DNA sequence: TGAGATTAAGTTAT
DNA sequence: TTTTTTGATAACTTAATCTCA
């Protein structure tokens, strides 16, 4: 009818095609408007489009709108808004589709992207310098090219002995198992969770160039791997008893009662971050507790919060204790409540 | 024109647009007034001061306050205050449509703007000042400003209203009559001119009658006019031609009638007359404008109203006449299956008659205040003045051989075949007349009989007009809705509130600009409570709230401008903190906090806050509606003349209707009163109120002379100012020992079962319980009333139940009524020989279980004996009563291939006779003792609706027997023969939930 | 046919059988009186299947005495309605070839007339002569179409009643209007993208001239 | 070898 | 030949679905 309706229909058409990369929630409401004004429309109310350069081994995600995973609906947060810091390659340079970022040991890397031609994608990668997949424009071709991170292949255009967990970052411990003296690429816990491998047992694992790769089981995993090594997502994490050190490390500020407040006030960006997010969310991010498990644990509890401070937490439903991750997290809940109290006091003082 | 009373309002859709006014003086003359009409805009001083034309006309509207009403989720306690702008918006009139940038105070069409800018009640009488009035034509007095011309208003007066109750009888050869091939036969008019001179006309078309018949009629005292000018208005029968009849019809219609009334008229009658007139003569009904400037060439337009989760035909004349149709109005009020002329007459005209004399066929009846209460006898006599067919005992219809109305009743002499007893039910039901066969062989005697039938049809339209009080209804609608009289029965609840809402806004000087993307969440939660058990056999007391939803809407001030914020939480580590913040920052008796169900799935708690400081638009609109209904319903208790029903009887009904839809409008998305949080809070508080009432009467003991309520008496929302003592000081007789158990509760109704069985004790107990509940249980404006004593309560389902209604007046020996709330009896789904059997079985079980045995099982054996008498014998079709087998099933619209998948429903063939979307339908679907179950819904379609069926057939039978047995086994408990009930015939086992 | 003596096509097969019966009731009187279109613009737009004209335009006024049958077909450009449509098309695109704009010669667009015949200077008057035929005639178009172009605004308000099946349709302001409220915003390209929403090729309104 | 759980929707009642 | 449309849900009812085959 009017220009607004034309714009609405154009954007409906635009988001209809780019639905597997999510917008999809608002897409249903878009169909609702169309089914009324025109009495019907041509449409009805989480993986890469088929399409398809070595694979940067890790956790792969795709983003095109402005980060969902092809394997499942895994859209998590990003450090310091890297996606917006890189502007929008999709909008600025049309032709590329579902730009792919791979995370490897808390380091974000970009793998090969599908366009047009790969030349413009490589030029954009050079312009916005994060990393490069390779320069092709399993022990040959890709073996000649060297990099600090493992790479195997997209295209070109054994016996274990014991268990030893590694360490990457702050309270982050990637899984690792030693074979008959190499580390098996089992950094993804779910693959280890879905396939529990007993130690000192032959396992069907294949090595291409550098390394090899393939509730009751979760109890065995939590008991064997250092006891107090819970699941914080794709990796493991220890209890990590700490006070202001973790708060300073996460906020990227100098270690410091009034000293911390003065340090926060000195940096405007950190002050905005503090007064731009809820206390619970930032505390959970600082301690690295998984969002899914911690929400369930909190919902299944009977806190006695007074004056925005937890006094004596307790558990009510024992069923949630079936998951070993919640058991370990509930064990270190005192650290979380202390850090939450400290954060609330700091924000009240500010 | 000195003092003249307004009759209709309208406007001219010409090159220059004028808003007219038709009025009647104290004499019998029509006075027309004309005014200029403009589009109205209330933009601010900064949008119209900068435009190509200067202000053509402006008014000092005043400093208007605009509040932005919006709802936004807040995962915190930081809520920004509502932005209010006080400015100097000017009331601007422009004779042409301009697209202004501001566009404030929208969603008002054109007319309420005029009515409130100037100030006019669309129904009423005014002293039209001659200072401004100019004789622009013959009788049309046009003046410029409609503002000071109506400075003084006076009480209304009984004008000599003019009525044209017209009904035409056509040739129904085999299908529905059409304007192209079916000639008109028997146009009848109940012409009531401006002299109190009722004139009944039954003009027969002479192209069908022969010379002998018309000569005999003339000898009997009839006419054979050949021109329009020679017709006599004082006669009672005419034998005119088709073209002359159409010319007479055009002359009558073009006249400045106050009302032209029909039944199925706009769709059929008036359209038929018009289309026939232009088809035969070539003349067109030119409704001259009041100032004689615009010719309309009458054409009836169709208006469609459909709900996302109805076609009405209307007149387009612009001369002040209020052309009306009764079919559409009838299919708008209450809820009943009577949607046909004969059915409505049967349901409306009834009385009791005593057989004072018998005979071979003549059974004289008598009707007066002795047999019936009052009024119905007089109405029966009035219909009998032209009626000649009366239905007795619901199945016998006899032609009235002789009639005589002496002073207050009738002396009808029927053709009954020596009926037994002494007292019978005399009602104007349908007639044994076969219209198609009557028109098949058309002779003089049949012509006179059809003339009697058609004049009775016109007078019956008049009698339905008087019974429904349609003129009162139209006047009340005009007065309430601030609308022209021609538009009172074609606007739904969304637009009918705009007038009063606009008046309220202009009195309060608020615009309430609504920004885009306010709310989109689906709906609010609800709950239904199951009863305790399926058998009571004791007295059950019914308590009902007084318009609970409007009452809570005014209690909580649930308005979008009073909405502060919806604080929502996703976990419990923050829910406690923000809950404490809400409790400590918002004092209770200025902000109401409602724990509505969370709007988003990932939320566990949602609290909506409403500011009860300044009254909102909804709590003031419905308050005004309630006050108006209360004030306009007490006048009928004081008025003794015809005004008691002529004026002061439909105002309260219309105000009740408008108050009973405010809550529904408050949740409707694109409405002027939409507020999602308000609907959520209203529903939540209603559920809290029903829970509070139920769990205070669940186990209340009437020990000695006091009642101990179940739980404490505390306000379910905040800390009110009521006592919490559950014991009361009721004044029942001290020798009482009863226990109350709260069994069932609907939105505003609560049932409590009692140990007693006699009616009088239950009535007194319930009355004093009701008088104690409002004093102690309820608070503020929440009032309750005792409906009736429901003994023999049987909760057939969660909501469906059958009882024996006993009001606060019907004590013991008073004849009871089986008033129910959704059981088989009230629901239309049931059919013939289904309600009587279950009625008898339930009545037997009443005294079977009142004494108390818990082991008597003879009910099943007695039911088997009663059913086996006719269960096998009914298998012969024997002309089964099709007239009462079906249900409220209409020609449905939403379907894929067939609604309720079947053979030819919705899709269907030969269904001409009154078949369309929205019409209640009656129809029917050598192998006796049918075997197995074959999903018995075989022949379900929409075909020609008749009242006859074949015979000598052994067709299978429907859910009658199975449902009777299912209800019976729901009443009882033993399933010893449950399989054997239908294993031989169908094969199944009752659910017995 | 009894009045004005069909050559039914395979496309309009389930329509003509009831169409003749509906027509015969009116043809006894409408045909006798003179009408603005020639007594031929009744079944001319029936030949050939309608399996590719997925955009159908309908109008209620079959022009004054200089009628043409299908709407917007007069090769004179003097028509007020045709001139404004062509001006809007030129504004949107900018084609200089002017030989008479018409919405009929398109590989995927068919023009339709709401009322097949109307009298000289008598618009909106034939709300009863063609009322029954119109519903059945529009039913077949509704059965298979992508979008329907209705112009007339409140003139075409009563269209859901004649809409037997749910389809995509748009009701636009007529070129006459009241304050020339047609060139301000028409949003024609919506239909040009509507076919895209139904996985159908968009139609540029410049094919054939 | 009868016992159940949404459809497929309506279907009446505050 | 010109301004105009409509209240959300909660549930009992019959429906075959079909295979144990
Ligand atoms: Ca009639
Ligand atoms: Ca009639
Ligand atoms: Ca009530």
């Amino acid at each position: 009818t009017s220009s607004a309706d034309l714009t609405n229909l154009k954007e409906l058409l635009s988001l209809y095609k780019s639905l597997r990369f999510s917008a999809i929630e608002k897409y249903n409401s878009l169909v609702e408007w169309g089914t009324s004004t025109y009495w019907k429309i041509g449409v009805q109310k989480t993986s890469i489009s088929d399409y398809y350069l070595p694979v940067y081994f890790g956790s792969v995600f795709i983003y095109s709108k402005g980060m969902v995973e092809l394997g499942s609906g895994n859209s998590f947060q990003i450090p310091d808004e890297i996606r917006s810091a890189c502007n929008k390659v999709l909008d600025s340079d049309n032709g590329i589709d579902f730009l792919r970022f791979v995370l490897l040991n808390n380091r974000w890397i970009m793998e090969d992207a599908i366009s047009q031609s790969p030349v413009n994608i490589f030029k954009l990668a050079s312009e916005y310098g994060l990393n490069i997949p390779n320069y092709l424009e399993y022990s040959i071709m890709e073996r000649s090219f060297d990099d600090t991170f493992p790479k195997i292949s997209i295209s070109y255009i054994m016996y274990i002995e014991s268990i030893k967990v590694d360490r990457i970052g702050d309270n982050i411990f990637i899984p690792s198992v030693i074979t008959k003296g190499k580390k098996i690429l089992v950094k993804d816990v779910d693959h280890l969770i879905r396939s529990k491998v007993r130690e000192h047992t032959f396992v069907k694992v294949k090595k291409k160039n550098t390394f090899s790769i393939l509730g009751e089981v979760i109890k065995r995993i939590i008991d064997t791997i250092g006891r107090d090594y819970y699941v914080n997502g794709k990796y493991f994490s220890k209890v990590g008893i700490a006070g202001l050190k973790q708060l300073t490390n996460k906020l990227d500020i100098n270690e410091c009662v009034d000293e911390l407040v003065d340090e926060i006030n000195k940096s405007g960006t950190v002050k905005r971050k503090i007064k731009n997010q809820s206390v619970f969310d930032l505390s959970r991010e600082c301690l690295g507790y998984p969002e899914a498990d911690f929400i369930t644990l909190v919902n299944n509890m009977r806190f006695k919060i007074e004056n925005c401070k937890v006094v004596n937490f307790n558990i009510e439903n024992t069923n949630c204790l079936n998951n070993p991750s919640i058991e370990t997290i509930y064990g270190n809940f005192n650290q979380f409540v202390s850090i939450f109290n400290t954060v609330t006091d700091v924000k009240k003082r500010l | 024109g000195m003092d003249v009373r307004c009759i209709n309002w309208f406007e001219s859709h010409g090159e220059n647009r004028f808003l007219y006014l038709k009025s009647r003086c104290r004499n019998g003359e029509t006075v027309f007034i004309r005014f200029p009409h403009y589009f109205y805009y209330v933009v601010t001083d900064e949008i119209y001061q900068s435009l190509s034309p200067p202000p053509f006309n402006a008014r000092p509207m005043g400093k208007m306050r605009t509040i932005d009403i919006d709802e936004t989720i807040s995962y915190n306690l930081d809520i920004k205050d509502r932005k209010c702008s006080v400015a100097d918006m000017w009331l601007i009139e422009e004779p042409k449509k301009r697209s202004i940038q501001n566009a404030t105070m929208d969603e008002f069409f054109n007319i309420s703007w005029f009515y409130i800018s100037n100030g006019i009640s669309p129904d009423g009488c005014y002293s039209l000042d001659e200072q401004y009035l100019t004789k622009i034509n013959n009788g049309c007095y046009h003046c410029d400003d409609p503002r000071n011309c109506f400075a003084k208003e006076i009480p209304r007066f009984d004008i000599p209203r003019s009525y044209l109750f017209l009904d035409i009888e056509c040739h129904f050869d085999k299908k529905f009559p059409s304007v192209f091939i079916n000639p008109i036969s028997h146009t009848s008019y109940c012409y009531i001119d401006l002299s109190g001179k009722r004139l009944l006309f039954t003009l027969i078309n002479e192209e069908m009658l022969t010379e002998q018949e018309i000569q005999e009629a003339v000898d009997r005292g009839c006419l054979r006019i050949q021109s329009l000018m020679e017709m006599d208005y004082e006669r009672e029968l005419v034998l005119c031609s088709e073209i002359v009849l159409l010319r007479i019809a055009k002359q009558l219609l073009e006249l400045t009638f106050d009302y032209v009334v029909t039944f199925n008229g706009h769709n059929f009658d008036l359209r038929y007359i018009t289309n026939r007139l232009e088809l035969l003569t070539g003349e067109k009904i030119i409704f001259r404008s009041p100032d004689k400037k615009e010719a309309v060439h009458l054409c009836i337009y169709e208006r469609n109203q459909s709900s996302h989760k109805n076609t009405t035909f209307h007149v387009n004349n612009n001369n002040g006449t209020i052309f009306f149709d009764l079919y559409s109005f009838i299919q708008k009020s209450e809820k009943l299956d009577s949607y046909k002329l004969d059915s409505i007459s049967k349901n409306a005209f009834s009385c009791m008659g005593k057989v004072l004399n018998r005979g071979v066929r003549e059974m004289t009846f008598i009707g007066d205040d002795t047999t019936d209460a009052k009024g119905k006898a007089d109405t029966f006599a009035k219909v009998l003045t032209t009626g000649n067919y009366v239905t007795v005992d619901e199945d016998i219809i006899c032609k009235v051989i002789r009639k005589d109305i002496l002073e207050n009743g009738f002396k009808v002499v029927l053709s009954c075949p020596t009926l037994p007893n002494d007292i019978y039910k005399l009602s104007f039901g349908k007639d044994d007349i076969d219209l198609a066969q009557m028109y098949k062989d058309y002779n003089l005697n049949i012509a006179l009989d059809m003339a009697r039938y058609c004049i009775h049809d016109a007078c019956l339209c008049q009698y339905l007009w008087e019974y429904y009080g349609v003129e009162t209804k139209t006047d009340a609608g005009a007065a309430t809705y601030v609308l022209p009289q021609s538009m009172v029965f074609e606007y739904r609840a969304s637009t009918i509130i705009k007038g009063p809402l606009l008046k309220l806004l202009l009195e309060t000087k608020t615009i309430l600009v609504r920004s885009e993307t306010k709310q989109k969440f689906p709906y609010e939660g609800g709950k239904v409570f199951a009863p305790k058990q399926k058998m009571f056999s004791n007295n059950v007391l019914i308590f009902d709230y007084n318009s609970l939803y409007p009452n809570v809407c005014i209690f909580g001030n649930l308005s979008p401008e009073t909405l502060v914020g919806v604080v929502v939480s996703t976990n419990r580590l923050e829910e406690e903190i923000n809950n404490q913040l809400l409790l400590q920052k918002y004092p209770p008796p200025r902000y109401i906090t409602v724990h509505c169900e969370p709007r988003l799935p990932n939320l566990i708690s949602e609290i909506a806050i409403f500011d009860r400081s300044i009254e909102g638009t909804i709590p003031r609109l419905l308050r005004t509606f309630l006050a108006e209904r209360a004030r306009y319903k007490k006048m009928l208790k004081q008025a003794t003349s015809s005004t008691e029903k002529a004026i002061y009887d439909s105002m309260q009904y219309t105000y009740k209707i408008v108050a009973n839809s405010v809550y529904g409008l408050m949740g409707f998305r694109n409405s002027a009163l939409y507020s999602y949080a308000s609907a959520k809070s209203c529903t939540s508080i209603g559920r809290r109120m029903i829970l509070y009432l139920e769990s205070v009467l669940n186990g209340a003991e009437l020990s000695n002379g006091m009642l101990r309520f179940a739980n404490t008496l505390s306000n379910p929302f905040y800390m009110d100012d009521r006592d919490i003592n559950p014991i009361v000081k009721t004044s029942l007789p001290i020798d009482y020992r009863f226990r109350f158990r709260s069994v069932y509760g609907d939105t505003d109704s609560v049932f409590t079962e009692i140990d007693s069985q006699d009616v009088d004790k239950s009535i007194e107990i319930a009355k004093e319980l009701e008088r104690l509940i409002n004093s102690r249980v309820l608070f503020n404006n929440f009032k309750i009333e005792f409906e009736a004593v429901y003994k023999n309560l049987i909760m057939q389902s969660k909501k469906k139940y059958t009882t024996m209604k006993y009001s606060a007046s019907s004590n013991s020996k008073s004849v009871p009524e089986r008033i129910n709330k959704g059981t088989s009896e009230t629901r239309r789904d049931v059919s013939k020989f289904h309600k009587n059997m279950i009625k008898t079985y339930k009545t037997r079980l009443s005294e079977m279980l009142s004494e108390g045995r818990m082991n008597s099982n003879q009910v099943c054996i007695d039911i088997l004996r009663s059913l086996e008498t006719d269960l096998r014998s009914e298998f012969d079709s024997r002309s089964s009563p099709l007239e009462l087998f079906m249900l409220s099933r209409m020609h449905h619209s939403n379907y894929k291939s067939a609604d309720n998948p079947n053979m030819y429903l919705v899709t269907e063939k030969n269904n001409p006779e009154t078949i369309e979307l929205g019409e209640r339908y009656y129809f029917a679907y050598n192998v006796p003792w049918t075997k197995k179950l074959v999903n018995i819904k075989t022949y379900e379609t929409i075909i020609d609706r008749s009242f006859k069926l074949g015979s000598n057939q052994r067709i299978f039978y429907e859910v009658y027997f199975k449902r009777l047995t299912s209800e019976i086994v729901n009443l009882l408990d033993n399933k010893v023969l449950c399989i054997s009930f239908f294993q031989r015939m169908f094969g199944s086992r009752p659910t017995f939930y | 046919i009894s009045h004005a003596p069909i050559t039914y096509h395979d496309d309009w097969e389930p329509v003509m059988s009831q169409l003749v019966e509906f027509y015969n009731e009116v043809a006894s009187w409408l045909l006798r009186d003179e009408t603005s279109p020639i007594p031929d613009k009744f079944f001319i737009q029936l030949k050939q299947p309608l399996r590719n004209k997925r955009v159908c335009v309908c109008g209620i006024d079959p022009y004054p005495k200089d009628g043409t049958g299908v709407p917007f077909e007069s090769p004179n450009f003097t028509k007020k309605s045709i001139k404004e449509i062509a001006s809007s098309i030129s504004r949107l695109t900018g084609v200089i070839d002017y030989k008479g704009y018409n919405l009929n010669i398109i590989d995927g667009v068919i023009p339709w007339n709401y009322y097949l015949s109307c009298k000289l200077g008598e618009t909106k008057s034939h709300a009863i002569y063609w009322d029954k035929i119109s519903k059945l005639l529009l039913q077949h178009i509704t059965k298979h179409v992508s979008v329907l172009y209705c112009l007339g605004k409140t003139d075409f308000s009563n269209i859901r009643a004649k809409l037997e099946s749910p389809v995509t349709t748009i009701v636009g302001y007529h070129p006459a209007a009241r304050d020339h409220q047609f060139e301000k915003d028409r949003s024609f390209e919506i239909i040009n993208v509507l076919l895209e929403l139904d996985n159908k090729t968009p139609i540029n309104w410049a094919q054939g001239f």
